[PDB]
């Protein structure tokens, strides 16, 4: 034995399931909302389906300058009207 | 002539291969899945041209 | 007495999860590498670095998600979050491929951490450190493929990207540009990996099929005791069987198990050496004698020249989209193609 | 308020995992 | 003087120092509390 | 074993095998130096890498004429 | 008996014979240097430092001699292409001779130390057992290293008492050995500033001396002595192997990216100079400056040094080689004879067209011509049946400016196409391919070969480090684990602290 | 001269000989194509 | 083909015509041989690590085992004790029979699936095809790594057996 | 001579198979 | 009550397993609808 109480005692315990029937749905719903509210997009800078190209543009906004890459991306995003 | 288009591929050491490039070459695409034992050939020369060794092996 | 000794005491307690001094390095770096990969493959794009979608959020599946390498223009920038490129902006940092170096570096230090763990636990338990020693092969492979290889090329861009299909692309790229299958170091690698699997299989099967009957059950697993002194299978019968089947057989158990360490470890090390060569495009690409003959003789054909044709196809058809920073435009008329296809 | 090394280890993996699975579930209903 | 990247270097340096320091403060504290009995 | 003139001269330099300073000795100071060394390596690395960019420091063949 | 892979372990408690073995290794290495230098002198062609410098000729130790100031031969030539120079004794030949002799002497010393292994010096005065006091040895040897490092910086590199070091302009046109002053500001840590190399050796030398004195005068802490097994010479082997693979990785790095200590006139240009079209940019700058000053096209392009043009050619890119493509670069594309001049391509309408250059990644590459804005204007078609851009259709011509073909224009498609094919490699040169029976296949330079060898060796030496560190720290169990290893140390529940029997 | 006490006899058993020769011969069979190139 | 380069030819054309890398049975095959190699090294190193001391430093540890001896030559409790601490106590096998069965089963089953991969791609049930699977709001194709793989496969396809096809589809 | 070399090495390997099998050091039980 | 065993492990296993089936199932549904569906 390592000193801690066995997992099969915990996941069969009423206390455990009392705690986690709250905490697990809450976490799940939170991640759900992270996506459905659109926050994920803005946190990670990921294009929405309407945001890969401006309407008539067809060239990838490839980063080409190392030290003003940040500015280059900001410019590309500005170019989406 | 692996692909049956009279474009013979050299597999053996004496015919210009080393250990890495060498091979016994699969039988001809003209044969397909037909059984091609030595005695189906008109000659050993024909047999060799069409990849008989591959099937035997 | 002495905070250092107290700390050492605590780090080395026999808990469910051993921590150790090594854990101080291992756990944060491994957690950050794994977490980075899950975060990136779930939420992060590769639009601005590759012109690729690469996350579940964009519609990729498990096979196609990846944390992709930075744009070629970044060179071999460490691409630190607080560095001159992202300048502290987390979002831009993700968009510039920061997560790739984040994962490669935290992962490297995590591997150092794990091997240190192997040493520390071996030392505490009182066994020889052969497990750590064997882990040197994963190390060599990771370091040569994810660090040395791109450091030799133009930029991190040509490092492997962290994803299933991305890795497949890495494989095909190495075939097309490096003719990597022709490289004797890769071949030794393959021999070590397949030979390792062979040894795994044959050894397992052999032990399981030369077991002594040590119980009455038809399921023979219960008839073993960890503390028992006796071998659970017959080395003598195994030896006779293999001697008569294959001609030769192990007779020494210690040598058998050392050999099982030696084969795959040696294989992976050899493959690492090949990749170090490829960092410099120092390829096993051609046989010059082959080329001289084929150039002079339009009827001379081998599987080697056939495979070069395939490679030329790969390069021409894949480069414009795979290397977007080059802005390749290959008119239809220059694409190499056989008849009809 | 007593934690253990094991509790921490378990939850640093489990908490984000449930969260992420919520996110990915949600993603299944995104339309272009 | 101090370029932006030098400022950034100091920021990373300090960030890393704070991380290692917090880690060791916590570890040492826990080890002080949770002593091995002999 | 054999003594020689040079051996006799060199003797004191190989005479304190196993001799140690008590406890931790200068380990703390050593630690300090190791830390400083790490920072030094981080600096030259980042300069070579163009992650750290300094006035008057052009990391290029076009450094000096 | 001893297994074959352990035969040398008989040296472990035999300091005299260890010194003999090390002496023999040193003799072998010095001898290799001597021999290598002699072979290179016997094969080196000094007649053209412009288009046939050492790095084209598979020279490996010659550039290291040149780097530190040995540039001349007793036969009268120098690598900078001078004549009637007196190099003194320290010609390439002198250096070689010196190394051969050194080798001989080290061999004799090895014999002596092998026969007279049982020296009093090696015995511990107390126990009478063989004993090396490794910490004090580290002090002594570090002190020596410091004095030598400092002296190298302060006298040799400065030219205060010595030749200096190889330096050059940023395009590697006018390299020579010069005295270099230390740089004591931040640019001292610029890899491309030689002053930094000098300052480095001076300061690190001093630090080496002080730290050496410390390690001579101050005994190790008991805790470090114990933890690092400072009584065991294998610990020194482990950490030394680590330091060495670190160093090896560093010299691989600076050889591949370039630094003040890996000049392009000695080792060849870098792959990155081709990636970024470094030389092409400088060339265009000179040409444009000339035109603005009123020169004609022929004049502007003829003012470009052949050497500069030669750098702008992919056959000199160290990332175009092959692992088993052996020998000097000359064995591939040939011995460069002359610049043919700059090729300017035009279509029937007189628009200038530019050939798309081959990237280092590609063994083969198509022939595509665009205008200044990158619009495809001509090419060499694979399939002909739906070709729109063939040279014949587009009436492509090529005119040459500078070089051997200066003022000449070609209009027949085969010739135009041939020069276009050459144009994907950068500037175009005439080669002698008969002298060495060259096969036309690109080989890497000494920059490449050096980098390869040292990256591989560094990586293998990582394993050496791991292995010997393991052997050091697990010396007690490396013949097997304690036969009575209690089932309370390896099992759970018995001990609080792992390994600690007392808990 | 006093005999050196650090000397040790060396061994290579037959199986090691066979393994070693197999290794050498197979390595040569592999690398020779690249040596002729 | 019965040859080294011929084997590579076979592999490359196979990838062109079946996208075998994106086939789950080939992936299981890879898991089988990578895994086999891993467990091979792992087992080797653990048993080696727990050899009971039977020799001196100047002789091979292998002489510590005598062919046909009845006693096990290593300490499986020590080996397990290391491995359980390296991960957690229960990922480890303390039962040598179960352990060796695993060593047999992992590569054997993985390779079974590799064989079935080739054997079912024999009837052109091919790897996953996600070519142009991601599309934006307008309808522009957003490439994924699957699409780059497709570009490479296209190179292989159009170049292979360059004189053999007269008609636009390679149907066998 | 290349062909001769390849065939020579192969032949030596087969010979080695013969000796390794029929002239092995015999396993002996203790 | 932290009492270990109050809920039968086979029920826990069954429910958990069914949950896994449900979520993976939702992901496969997602392969045919919305983003990544090719439609
Ligand atoms: C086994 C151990 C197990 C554990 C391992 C885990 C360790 C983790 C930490 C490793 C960190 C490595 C970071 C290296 C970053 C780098 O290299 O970044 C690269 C930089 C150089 O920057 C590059 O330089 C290139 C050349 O430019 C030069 O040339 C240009 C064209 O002429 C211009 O003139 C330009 O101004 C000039 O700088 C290009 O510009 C690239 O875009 C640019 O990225 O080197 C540098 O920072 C420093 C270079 C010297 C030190 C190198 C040591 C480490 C690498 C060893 C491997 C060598 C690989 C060679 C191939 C084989
Ligand atoms: C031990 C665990 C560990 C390790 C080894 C690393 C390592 C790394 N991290 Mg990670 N990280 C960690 C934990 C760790 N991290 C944790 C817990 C978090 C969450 C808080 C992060 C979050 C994180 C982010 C967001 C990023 C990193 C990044 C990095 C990389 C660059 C870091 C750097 O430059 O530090 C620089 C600073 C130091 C090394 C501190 C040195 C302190 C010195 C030794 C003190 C010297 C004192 C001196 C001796 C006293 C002398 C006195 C005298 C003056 C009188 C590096 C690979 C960067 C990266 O990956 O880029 C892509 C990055 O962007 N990390
Ligand atoms: C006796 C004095 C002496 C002198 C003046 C020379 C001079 C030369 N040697 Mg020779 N050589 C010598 C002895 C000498 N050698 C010995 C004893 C050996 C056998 C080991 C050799 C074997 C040898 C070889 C194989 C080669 C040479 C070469 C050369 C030439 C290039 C030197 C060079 O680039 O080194 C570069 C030196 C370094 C980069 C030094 C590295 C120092 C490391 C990093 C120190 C690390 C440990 C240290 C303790 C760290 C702490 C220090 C502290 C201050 C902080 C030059 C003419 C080259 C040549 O051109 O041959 C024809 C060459 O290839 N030599
Ligand atoms: C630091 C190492 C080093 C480097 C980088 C160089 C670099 C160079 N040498 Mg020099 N040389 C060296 C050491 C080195 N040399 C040594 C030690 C010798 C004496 C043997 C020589 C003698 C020599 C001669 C006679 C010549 C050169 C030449 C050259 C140039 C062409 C190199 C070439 O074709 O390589 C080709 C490289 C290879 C084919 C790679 C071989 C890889 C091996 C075979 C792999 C082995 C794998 C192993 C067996 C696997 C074990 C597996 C097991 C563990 C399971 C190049 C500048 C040539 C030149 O142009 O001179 C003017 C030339 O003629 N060198
Ligand atoms: C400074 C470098 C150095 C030194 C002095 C040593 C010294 C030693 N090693 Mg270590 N080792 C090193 C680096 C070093 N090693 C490196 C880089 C690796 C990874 C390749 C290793 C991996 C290693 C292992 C796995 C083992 C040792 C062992 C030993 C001990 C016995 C060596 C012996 O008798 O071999 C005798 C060797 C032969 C009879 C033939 C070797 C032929 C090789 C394979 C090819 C020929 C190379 C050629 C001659 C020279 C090339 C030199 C240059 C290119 C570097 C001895 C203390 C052994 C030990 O611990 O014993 C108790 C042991 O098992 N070493
Ligand atoms: C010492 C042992 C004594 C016997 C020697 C054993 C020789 C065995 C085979 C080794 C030779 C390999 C090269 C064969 C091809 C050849 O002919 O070369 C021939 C080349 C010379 O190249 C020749 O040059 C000529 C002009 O002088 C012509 O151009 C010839 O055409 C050209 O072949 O030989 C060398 O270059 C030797 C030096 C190689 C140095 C490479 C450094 C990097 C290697 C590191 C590898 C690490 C791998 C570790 C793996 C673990
Ligand atoms: C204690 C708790 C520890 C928890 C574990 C935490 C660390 C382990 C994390 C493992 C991650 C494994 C991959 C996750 C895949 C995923 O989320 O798919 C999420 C995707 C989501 O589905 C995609 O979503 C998009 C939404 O925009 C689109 O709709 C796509 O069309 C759709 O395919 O599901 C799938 O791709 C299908 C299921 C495939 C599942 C992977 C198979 C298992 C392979 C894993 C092998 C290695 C890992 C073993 C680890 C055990
Ligand atoms: C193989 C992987 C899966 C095996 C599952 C167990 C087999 C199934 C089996 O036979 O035993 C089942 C076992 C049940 O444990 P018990 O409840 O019996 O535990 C009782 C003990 O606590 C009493 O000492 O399952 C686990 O422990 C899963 C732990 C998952 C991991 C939890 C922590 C994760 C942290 C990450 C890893 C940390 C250590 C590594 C450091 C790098
Ligand atoms: C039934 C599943 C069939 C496929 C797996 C077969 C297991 C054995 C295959 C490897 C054989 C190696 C050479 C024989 C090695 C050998 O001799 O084995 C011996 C070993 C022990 O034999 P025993 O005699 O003790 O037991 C077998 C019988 O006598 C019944 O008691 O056999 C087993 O444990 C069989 C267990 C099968 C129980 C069902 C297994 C379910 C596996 C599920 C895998 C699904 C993975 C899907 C992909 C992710
Ligand atoms: C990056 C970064 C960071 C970090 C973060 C982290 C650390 C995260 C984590 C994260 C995580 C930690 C996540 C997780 C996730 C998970 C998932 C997503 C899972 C999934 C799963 C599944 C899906 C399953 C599947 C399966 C398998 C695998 C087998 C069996 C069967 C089945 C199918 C069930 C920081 C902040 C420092 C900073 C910034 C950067
Ligand atoms: C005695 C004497 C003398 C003499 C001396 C001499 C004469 C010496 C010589 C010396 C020498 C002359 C030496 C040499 C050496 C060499 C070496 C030592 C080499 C080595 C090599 C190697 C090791 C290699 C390897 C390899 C190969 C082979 C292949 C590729 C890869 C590699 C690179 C790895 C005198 C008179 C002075 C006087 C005194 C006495
Ligand atoms: C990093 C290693 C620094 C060791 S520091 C060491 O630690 C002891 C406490 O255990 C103190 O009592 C002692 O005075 C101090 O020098
Ligand atoms: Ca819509
Ligand atoms: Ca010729
Ligand atoms: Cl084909
Ligand atoms: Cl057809
Ligand atoms: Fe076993
Ligand atoms: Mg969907």
């Amino acid at each position: 034995t390592t000193g801690e109480r066995p997992f099969s005692d915990i996941i069969t315990s009423v206390r455990y399931w009392v705690i986690h029937s709250i905490t697990i749905p809450a976490l799940f719903i939170a991640g759900w909302l992270f996506v459905s509210t659109g926050l994920a997009y803005d946190v990670f800078g990921t294009p929405r389906p309407d945001s890969y190209y401006a309407q008539e543009q067809r060239s990838i906004p490839l980063v080409t300058d190392r030290f003003e890459a940040k500015q280059q991306v900001e410019t590309f995003l500005e170019q989406l009207k | 002539d692996i692909d049956g288009i009279r474009e013979p591929v050299s597999g053996s050491l004496l015919y210009g291969n080393n250990i890495i490039t060498g091979a016994v070459v699969p039988s001809s695409n003209a044969i397909g899945l037909h059984f091609y034992p030595i005695w189906e050939a008109a000659s050993l020369d024909e047999w060799l041209y069409n990849g008989g060794p591959y099937q035997l092996i | 007495r002495g905070w250092f000794d107290i700390l050492d005491d605590w780090l080395k307690r026999d808990r469910f999860v051993f921590v150790g001094w090594s854990g101080i390095l291992l756990f944060p770096c491994a957690y950050l590498a794994l977490g980075g990969w899950l975060t990136g493959t779930t939420f992060v794009t590769s639009w601005y670095t590759h012109g690729l979608a690469s996350s579940y959020l964009e519609g990729c599946n498990f096979l196609t998600v990846a944390v992709s390498t930075p744009a070629n223009s970044m060179g071999h920038s460490l691409l630190l979050l607080w560095g001159p490129e992202a300048q502290g902006d987390f979002t831009r940092w993700c968009q510039l491929g920061g997560l790739w170096t984040f994962i490669a570096l935290h992962g490297a230090f995590g591997l150092i951490g794990f091997m240190l763990r192997q040493f520390e636990i071996a030392r505490l338990v009182g066994v020889r450190p052969y497990n750590a020693i064997a882990f040197s092969a994963p190390i060599a492979v990771f370091v040569s493929v994810f660090l040395i290889y791109p450091l030799g090329q133009s930029s991190w861009f040509f490092a492997p990207s962290f994803g299933v299909a991305a890795i497949f692309r890495f494989l095909l790229f190495f075939q097309g540009f490096h003719n990597w299958t022709l490289n004797p170091f890769h071949m030794m690698g393959v021999a070590g990996v397949l030979g390792g699997a062979l040894l795994c299989a044959i050894h397992g099967a052999t032990v399981e099929n030369t077991l002594f009957q040590d119980g009455e059950g038809a399921s023979t697993f219960r008839a073993f005791n960890p503390t028992q002194a006796e071998e659970t299978y017959s080395m003598v019968t195994a030896n006779r069987f293999w001697s008569q089947i294959f001609g030769i057989a192990f007779s020494n158990k210690r040598w058998l198990h050392f050999f099982m360490l030696f084969v795959p470890v040696t294989g992976l090390w050899m493959s690492a050496i090949g990749v170090v060569g490829l960092a410099l495009n120092l390829r096993s690409y051609d046989f010059i004698s082959q080329e001289i003959r084929a150039a002079e003789d339009p009827e001379f054909e081998t599987f080697y020249t056939k495979n070069l044709l395939l490679n030329e196809g790969i390069r021409a058809w894949m480069a414009p989209q795979d290397q977007p920073h080059e802005n390749f435009v290959f008119p239809e008329e220059v694409l190499p193609r056989g008849n009809a296809l | 308020p007593i934690f253990t090394v094991r509790w921490v280890a378990v939850h640093t993996l489990a908490v984000p995992t449930i969260f992420f699975l919520g996110a990915i579930a949600a993603m299944q209903f995104i339309q272009r | 003087t101090i370029t932006p990247s030098l400022k950034g270097f100091f920021i990373g340096l300090l960030s890393g120092a704070v991380v290692l320091g917090l880690t060791f403060a916590v570890l040492i504290a826990i080890s002080q509390i949770d002593k091995v009995q002999r | 074993a054999r003594r020689t003139w040079l051996g006799d001269i060199l003797r004191p330099l190989n005479s304190e095998y196993g001799k140690v300073a008590p406890g931790w000795g200068t380990t703390p100071l050593m630690a300090v130096f190791m830390g400083l060394f790490l920072v030094f390596l981080l600096i030259i690395l980042e300069i070579y890498n163009s992650t750290l960019i300094l006035d008057g420091v052009n990391v290029s063949w076009k450094a000096l004429g | 008996g001893l297994p074959w892979y352990r035969v040398h372990t008989v040296l472990i408690n035999d300091p005299g014979r260890l010194i003999a073995a090390h002496l023999m290794h040193t003799a072998l290495v010095a001898g290799w240097a001597g021999s290598m230098a002699l072979y290179e002198l016997a094969t080196f062609d000094p007649s053209d430092p412009v288009l046939n410098p050492m790095w084209r000729q598979g020279m490996f130790v010659l550039p290291f001699m040149a780097r530190l100031g040995v540039t001349g031969s007793w036969s009268g030539w120098s690598i900078t292409g001078e004549t009637g120079i007196d190099p003194g004794f320290w010609s390439f030949e002198g250096v070689a001779l010196a190394h051969i002799v050194l080798s001989g002497l080290l061999f004799l010393a090895a014999c002596w130390h092998w026969v007279y292994w049982d020296l009093e010096l090696f015995r511990d005065p107390r126990t009478g057992e063989p004993a090396l006091d490794l910490p004090k040895m580290f002090g002594i040897h570090l002190f020596l290293a410091g004095l030598l490092c400092f002296g190298f910086g302060a006298f040799h590199l400065t030219g205060l008492f010595g030749p200096g070091m190889w330096v050059s302009d940023p395009y590697g046109l006018t390299g020579s050995v010069q005295p270099v002053a230390p740089e004591w500001g931040p640019d001292g840590f610029n890899p491309y500033n030689p002053g930094g190399v000098v300052a480095h050796h001076i300061a690190a030398g001093i630090v080496g001396i002080i730290a050496g004195l410390f390690h001579i005068l101050v005994r190790p802490p008991q805790r470090l002595y114990k933890a690092l097994r400072m009584g065991n010479i294998e610990t020194v082997l482990s950490s030394s192997i680590a330091a060495v693979f670190f160093a090896a990785f560093v010299v691989a790095g600076t050889m591949w990216y370039g630094s003040a200590t890996t000049p392009i006139e000695l080792f060849g240009p870098t792959r990155y100079q081709w990636d970024s079209s470094y030389f092409q940019q400088e060339i265009n700058r000179r040409v444009q400056a000339s035109l603005a000053s009123g020169a004609t096209l022929e004049e502007a392009w003829s003012a470009i040094p052949e050497k500069l043009a030669f750098y702008d050619y992919i056959g000199n890119n160290p990332a175009k080689g092959g692992l088993f493509r052996t020998g000097p670069m000359n064995k591939g594309d040939g011995i460069a004879q002359a610049w043919k001049g700059h090729a300017v391509f035009r279509n029937k309408e007189g628009e200038e067209l530019f050939v798309r250059r081959m990237p280092a990644f590609f063994e083969s590459f198509p022939v595509i011509l665009t205008d200044k804005n990158g619009v495809v204007k001509a090419d060499i078609p694979f399939r002909r049946a739906e070709s729109k851009y063939s040279f014949e259709q587009q009436g492509v011509t090529v005119s040459f400016y500078g070089g051997e073909l200066n003022g000449q224009t070609f209009t027949d498609p085969p010739t135009v196409k041939s020069y276009a094919r050459k144009a994907i490699f950068g500037e175009i040169f005439e080669f002698d391919t008969e002298t060495l029976n060259s096969d036309g296949i690109f080989r890497t330079s000494p920059r490449g070969w050096f980098t390869f060898a040292h990256a591989v060796f560094a990586l293998l030496f990582f394993f050496g480090h791991i292995w010997h560190g393991a052997r050091t720290l697990f010396r007690d169990v490396f013949s097997g684990i304690d036969p009575e290893l209690s089932p309370e140390q390896v099992e759970w529940g018995f001990y609080q602290k792992v390994g600690d029997v007392t808990t | 001269m006093e005999p050196n006490p650090n000397r040790q006899p060396v061994e290579l058993n037959r199986t090691s000989l066979y393994l070693g020769l197999l290794l050498i011969l197979v390595l040569a069979l592999l690398f020779s194509s690249y040596f002729f190139n | 083909p019965l040859g080294i380069s011929g084997t590579f030819n076979f592999m490359i054309v196979f990838q062109a015509e079946h996208n075998i890398l994106m086939h789950p049975f080939h992936q299981l095959g890879v898991a089988g041989v990578f895994g086999g190699a891993l467990f091979c090294a792992m087992h080797g190193s653990l048993v080696t690590s727990s050899l009971i001391r039977e020799t001196t430093e100047t002789e091979s540890a292998n002489y510590g085992y005598k062919f046909g001896q009845e006693e096990e030559t290593y300490n499986i409790v020590a080996a397990h004790g290391y491995f359980g601490r390296l991960i957690f106590q229960y990922a480890s096998f303390n039962n040598s029979r179960s352990l060796h069965f695993f060593l047999a089963a992992w590569p054997v089953v993985g390779v079974w699936f590799a064989a079935l991969g080739i054997s079912t791609m024999a009837f052109n049930l091919n790897g996953f095809n996600f070519n142009h699977s991601v599309i934006d709001a307008k309808g522009n194709v957003i490439n994924t790594w699957a699409d780059i793989i497709n570009r490479a496969n296209l190179g292989m396809e159009v170049m292979h057996e360059r004189n053999a096809h007269n008609f636009p589809l390679d149907l066998a | 001579m290349e062909t001769i070399t390849y065939v020579f090495i192969f032949a030596c390997i087969i010979a080695l198979f013969f000796f390794a099998i029929f002239f092995r050091e015999p396993p002996r039980i203790t | 009550m932290s009492e270990g065993g109050r809920i039968p492990l086979w029920i826990v296993a069954t429910v958990a397993g069914m949950g896994v089936i449900v979520i993976v199932g939702l992901f496969f549904y997602g392969a045919y609808a919305g983003l990544g569906s090719s439609l």
